[PDB]
């Protein structure tokens, strides 16, 4: 049971506040909670290495496929938006970074706003009106959002407003998770309140020598449905999962193929029944190579050498294994630490299924 | 931060060119007639003598 | 020229709470402003206007980078 | 071989002389100036 005590918690306004009450009723008439709020996901794990729970910990931040809401080229109506200062730039970027939780890439939404007041009046996201895909039961994105703002007599038409997928590593706008919380459980800390202790970390545990194994971590999603948050925070967990355990699979494609010229895998017979592998993966992040380092590394206690070097400039992931053992006796090894790593995350999936009711 | 907007806005440039009154003109040249076009050039964006607003010009568009 | 939709740090949805906090705020300075003129807020040198509550109440957590980005945003609106 | 395609050795068959090589050595022969010689190969110009 590697995940264990999870506990989730929605972000709601407090209507005791008469300043907010006041202020909310007026201007979006609105008397109870939003359609979709944020969730914060506090989580316990034990008997899990630290690389495995920072790995799950980037996927959902900006490596799990994401939809956010983008302008078609030609979808600003040049013809009909006379605003002097929506430009097409900063209303775009107002649009992706609206977080929404869709159901499908067929929705297409239109934004008409006709300003025939003699004052500036603001365009929030309530304004959105679906124009293309099936009628929607609940709304995928807040309507309290302020989108822009028209100065008397103008006008602001958009259409095409469509739902693109992507992850968080290529654009900010598909950032899933924000992170809240990361601790260690297993590790003792010291009063950082003292004078004597404000400059140290707090952990009595030098991080040069320190390994724990019994982690906390709290993640908020930002946009979730009111009744079905189990519904949704539970998928996310389990879609994480998948996307590790499939990049960890096509590197179990690589092994696999080491008997042909593969230019991912570099085998080499070094001096004193020495062996060395090269595996060079482009557009690979540091969760992959920090997780085959650790798994490797657990695996062959006395290796003489294995690290992950990712490059920025260079966009890929080098990770290089120097061990005592011929070359078949490496592969072999190296398969048994990657289905170590499938076989973590699917008891990952199996409690995160059998914790969130 | 970059994505966000952080530090992000919309630089300007202006393009001021004159005639000499009566001899030159704006308009589209045709290749058959003008002499001395521009080596590698784009001609073809132009919409009675300017390009229209709201299209994208990059390196070597008249 | 209005507050972000989403925190420039972390990315929180900050903008579906911007609104609001924005109207709010200025009741919560018309109950503290006393006497004084508006153009001289900044400059009273006895003001103790405390915007902690509002954004809790807001729900928005405590995270300094949030609260940041939601109270100095200025607003074009107000200035043009 | 006016235009279009290269010029074709009859004594061997492979290619022997671009058009534009015998305007410009025409031009050259006949006191032709960089103007109008530049302007001259321009039906001979490349991609468009
Ligand atoms: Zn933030
Ligand atoms: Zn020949």
């Amino acid at each position: 049971k590697i995940f264990q005590n999870v506990e989730i918690k929605p972000f709601l306004i407090d209507f005791s506040n008469l300043f907010i009450k006041n202020a909310a009723k007026k201007l979006f008439q609105l008397e109870e909670q939003l359609p979709l709020v944020p969730v914060n996901v506090v989580m316990d794990f034990k008997g899990i290495s630290r690389a495995a729970v920072h790995g799950l910990s980037r996927v959902l931040q900006d490596e799990i496929p994401n939809y956010m809401l983008d302008i078609k080229p030609g979808g600003y109506k040049i013809e009909d938006s006379t605003d002097l200062f929506m430009t097409e730039q900063f209303i775009r970027n107002r649009i992706n970074f609206i977080p929404i939780y869709a159901k499908n890439e067929t929705l297409v939404f239109a934004l008409r706003s006709l300003n025939n007041s003699c004052e500036v009046k603001t365009i929030y996201s309530r304004d959105l009106i679906q124009v293309a895909g099936p009628k929607l039961k609940y709304p995928i994105f807040n309507p309290t959002f302020e989108i822009g703002f028209l100065q008397p007599g103008k006008s602001l038409i958009i259409e095409d407003i469509y739902i693109k997928k992507g992850i968080g590593r290529k654009h900010a706008a598909f950032n899933l998770a924000v992170k809240t919380h990361f601790s260690h459980l297993d590790i003792e800390q010291y009063p950082t309140d003292k004078k004597e202790y404000m400059a140290l970390s707090g952990y009595k545990q030098s991080s040069m020598t320190s390994d724990p194994r019994h982690h906390r971590l709290g993640l908020c999603f930002p946009a979730v449905p009111l009744p079905h948050i189990n519904q949704a925070v539970r998928t996310y967990l389990k879609n994480a999962c998948r996307i590790i355990i499939g990049r960890i699979q096509s590197i179990q494609k690589i092994y696999e193929n080491f008997e042909e010229p593969q230019p991912e895998l570099v085998l080499f017979s070094m001096d004193e029944e020495k062996t060395k592998a090269i595996i060079t993966i482009k557009d690979e992040t540091h969760t992959i190579g920090n997780l085959l380092k650790t798994y490797i590394y657990e695996m062959i206690p006395d290796i003489s050498f294995v690290g992950y070097q990712c490059v920025p400039h260079k966009q890929e992931m080098v990770l290089t294994i120097i061990h005592k053992a011929s070359q078949e006796d490496l592969i072999t090894l190296l398969e048994k630490s990657i289905q170590n790593i499938i076989q973590t995350f699917q008891i990952l999936e199996k409690n995160v299924d059998e914790l969130i009711a | 931060f970059i994505d966000r907007g952080g530090f992000a806005g919309t630089f300007y440039r202006e393009e001021k060119v004159e005639l000499e009154s009566d001899i030159e003109s704006f308009g589209k040249p045709d290749p058959l007639i003008t002499k001395n076009l521009k080596p590698g050039a784009n001609y073809e964006k132009l919409v009675d003598g300017f390009v229209p607003v709201g299209t994208v010009v990059k390196k070597g568009d008249i | 020229m209005l507050i972000p939709v989403v925190c420039f740090t972390c990315g929180f949805p900050i903008g579906t709470y911007a609104a609001i906090f924005d109207k709010a705020r200025t009741e919560y300075i018309k109950t503290k402003m006393g006497g004084t003129l508006p153009q001289n807020i900044p400059l009273d040198a006895s003001l103790q206007i405390e915007l902690k509550d509002l954004i809790t109440a807001l729900g928005i957590p405590m995270r300094v980078c949030c609260r940041t980005h939601l109270i100095t945003t200025l607003d074009y609106r107000k200035y043009y | 071989n006016n235009t279009t395609n290269w010029n074709l050795c009859k004594a061997c068959g492979f290619k022997l002389l671009c058009p534009h090589v015998d305007m410009l050595i025409q031009l050259q022969a006949a006191e032709a100036s960089y103007d109008t010689m530049r302007t001259k190969l321009m039906k001979f110009s490349g991609i468009n």
